[PDB]
């Protein structure tokens, strides 16, 4: 999932954009993936209980 | 870029470029104040 | 018998400490 | 081929190992994706042949140790890998 970014591939962003706004795109991707992993960990904890 | 007569804005022209290597360095020999505004791709490294 | 996959993303399954033979 | 290299196929960058592929996707088909929607099969532009992309050998490493109060020898556990391949 692109999570609102222009592409869902890290290397594609790095090879297609310059650092100044590739930074923003990568920030969006990282925060989305981190949120998803946090959610998974939360349900795992609940099911463990 | 070096055509003698560009079409009117309302009846704008359309051209297809294919099956060729594109070198964008040449385009920097134009008039000194050409705006080169690019959306979605960094103009500096368009050659990769 | 009545009770019954390649993820390079970084998800692994750790084996349990107690094998089924010890439980049996 | 057959080693961990950084590759770039028509602007598609990546890092991994390129191996001979037994996949037989039709001539019109160019790329190859997987269940996770990642490009794992590719075709060389210069020569029309099929290559499989595999991530380089990675794994997890943990340390077995007694308390430092009594000793300082350690052992190494490589999780989920045959050690003839490390």
């Amino acid at each position: 999932s692109k999570f609102g970014a222009i592409s869902s591939v890290l290397n594609d962003i790095f090879s297609r954009l310059d650092p100044p706004e590739a930074e923003v795109q990568i920030d969006r991707l990282i925060t989305g993936r981190l949120q998803s992993l946090q959610t998974y960990v939360t349900q795992q904890l609940i099911r463990a209980a | 870029f070096n055509a003698t007569r560009f079409a009117s804005v309302y009846a704008w022209n359309r051209k297809r470029i294919s099956n060729c290597v594109a070198d964008y360095s040449v385009l920097y020999n134009l008039a000194p104040f050409f705006t080169f505004k690019c959306y979605g791709v960094s103009p500096t490294k368009l050659n990769d | 018998n009545k009770v019954t996959a390649q993820k390079f993303k970084g998800l692994t399954v750790l084996p349990p400490l107690l094998t089924d033979e010890m439980i049996a | 081929k057959n080693k961990c290299v950084n590759f770039n196929f028509n602007g598609l960058k990546g890092t991994g190992v390129l191996t001979e592929s037994n996949k037989k996707f039709l001539p019109f088909q160019q790329f190859g994706r997987d269940i996770a929607d990642t490009t794992d099969a590719v075709r060389d532009p210069q020569t029309l042949e099929i290559l499989d992309i595999t991530p380089c050998s990675f794994g997890g490493v943990s340390v077995i140790t007694p308390g430092t109060n009594t000793s300082n020898q350690v052992a190494v556990l490589y999780q989920g890998v045959n050690c003839t391949e490390v």
